[PDB]
């Protein structure tokens, strides 16, 4: 009945399903966690936000072309006006986060194409001068 | 002095501190070579008593 196509991921009050997906990745194999003790630094005690900012948020969507070069995006740049997490974001001098984060990109039969997804420590980019 | 500490006036997590003051030891504060002095000495045939 299980099958590596169907998934259903569920965070605070927002849940994804998906019937074609395949399998999903875990980042060099280490799932997100709080920051332990001893490996602490700022010392006073954290603002822990939990369901208000741990959720799916969804961006505008854009649209995939025959002549579409591909799109990027910078974390947690995206989500800097997204709700709760955008509030406790910018209150704060320092945050940590990990992700899940969801492509959704649906076709038919007889569309074809294929999309690299990449999430890329520390992207910097080239300047334009 | 002033005694107090963070926890004495804000709500604190637990911070296990793994830092030493290693560098402020007096042995480590005066642990350099120190320039205290430029001498000035010469050779050549000396005629006169400041040469
Ligand atoms: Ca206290
Ligand atoms: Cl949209």
């Amino acid at each position: 009945g299980y099958s590596d196509r169907v998934r259903q991921i569920t965070l605070g009050n927002s849940t994804i399903t998906t019937q074609e997906a395949a399998n999903a990745v875990v980042a060099y194999g280490e799932w997100p966690s709080y920051l332990d003790d001893k490996e602490a630094n700022p010392i006073d005690a954290p603002t822990e936000p939990d369901v208000s900012s741990n959720r799916f948020y969804t961006l505008d969507s854009v649209q995939w072309k025959s002549t579409s070069r591909g799109w990027w995006w910078k974390l947690p740049d995206a989500l800097k006006d997204m709700g709760m997490f955008g509030q406790n974001m910018y209150y704060h001098y320092l945050g940590r986060s990990g992700y899940t984060v969801h492509v959704q990109c649906n076709a038919s039969k007889f569309h074809q194409g294929a999309l690299g997804v990449f999430a890329i420590p520390e992207y910097v980019m080239a300047c334009n001068t | 002095s002033g005694q107090a500490v963070p926890s004495d006036v804000i709500e604190t997590r637990h911070v296990v501190n793994y830092k030493t003051r290693s560098e402020s030891t007096l042995e480590s504060f005066f642990g350099r070579s120190a320039c205290v002095t430029i001498l000035e000495v010469e050779n050549f045939n000396a005629t006169t008593d400041a040469d």
